[PDB]
């Protein structure tokens, strides 16, 4: 029901992968 | 792919395999979005902490493949790369923000029963499908546990509410990522894993029957760990950059 | 700019055939 991430445009050891 | 199954023939005809030329080795997954352009994760090409910095002459892509070591002549096509493009604000230092890259092929590839491009989402499609609990499909030739498969693997995974994603990791999550996978109480399992990076997270629109690429396999903590989730590049949020790159070159 | 024929698989959508797990996607969208 909730968005998994915002629906808009990008404006401007981290994990084992 | 962890806890997946073997793909049917032609089930994911946009799948691309990224190989290092010499010595030959499988590097990453990728996806076909036009007859000259391939989408993948930036960290497949540039990851300074591992002295990884592949440029165009180091790489090839295999399109239309189903076996992983077999050289399927006449059914697969091997393409050289003209240029690669890493998102200029890709952040390898902290959290892989904007983990995205484009690759232009030296020659356009002919579409076939086994080679066909996936769609990129528009605003209406993204809002309709990118909802917690809605399932996408991930495919790859990566490891099945933290062995390797004989055939392209596929697994379906639900998008997870963003507050649950944040609570699951100490990494700072940006708006250019979402996470997916089953929660500990849901019974089913499944995840991407090492070697699946760069491959697509796709969803099928009930509105026009077309498959859309919503995400790029980016990173996770282990593979298929209870309470941990795989994170995906938010393709829609970066779509204007993709169009900017393709339109200029 | 997006190619007109994208996202339609020759061996499935174009032949009106479904693969073994795509219903699982659609069910998650409806149920
Ligand atoms: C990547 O390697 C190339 C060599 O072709 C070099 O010119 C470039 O500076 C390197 N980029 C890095 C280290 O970010």
């Amino acid at each position: 029901g909730e968005p998994g991430a915002p629906i808009d445009y990008d404006e401007y050891i981290p994990g084992i992968r | 792919i962890v806890e997946g199954s073997d793909a049917e023939i032609g089930m994911s005809p946009w799948q691309v395999m990224l190989f290092r030329k010499s010595p030959q080795e499988l590097l990453c997954g990728a996806s076909l979005i036009s007859d000259r352009w391939v989408l993948t994760a930036a960290h497949c090409l540039l990851y300074p902490p591992w002295d990884k910095n592949f440029t165009e002459n180091d790489l090839l892509v295999r399109i239309g493949k189903h076996s992983r070591t077999r050289y399927e002549r006449n059914i697969e096509k091997i393409s050289m790369l003209e240029k690669i493009y890493i998102h200029p604000r890709y952040n390898w230092r902290e959290n892989l923000d904007r983990d995205i890259a484009l690759m232009k092929l030296k020659k356009p590839v002919a579409f076939s029963d086994y080679i066909h491009p996936v769609c990129l989402p528009d605003r209406e499609t993204a809002a309709s499908l990118l909802q917690a609990g809605y399932k996408g499909r991930v495919t790859g030739w990566g490891n099945l546990k933290e062995g390797q498969p004989s055939v392209l693997q596929v697994v379906n995974l639900p998008i997870v509410e963003r507050p649950v994603c944040k609570d699951s990791t100490r990494i700072r999550i940006t708006d250019n990522m979402f996470c997916a996978g089953y929660k500990p109480d849901e019974g089913k399992r499944g995840d991407a894993c090492e070697g699946d990076s760069g491959g697509p997270f796709v969803m099928k629109s009930p509105f026009n029957n077309r498959w859309y690429q919503m995400g790029i396999v980016s990173w996770g903590e282990g593979c298929d760990r209870d309470g941990k989730y795989g994170f995906y590049t938010h393709v829609f949020r970066l779509k204007k950059w993709i169009q900017k790159v393709i339109d200029q070159f | 700019s997006g190619e007109a024929d994208c996202g339609l698989r020759p061996l499935f959508e174009k032949k009106s055939l479904e693969d073994k797990t795509e219903r699982e996607l659609l069910e998650s969208y409806i149920d």
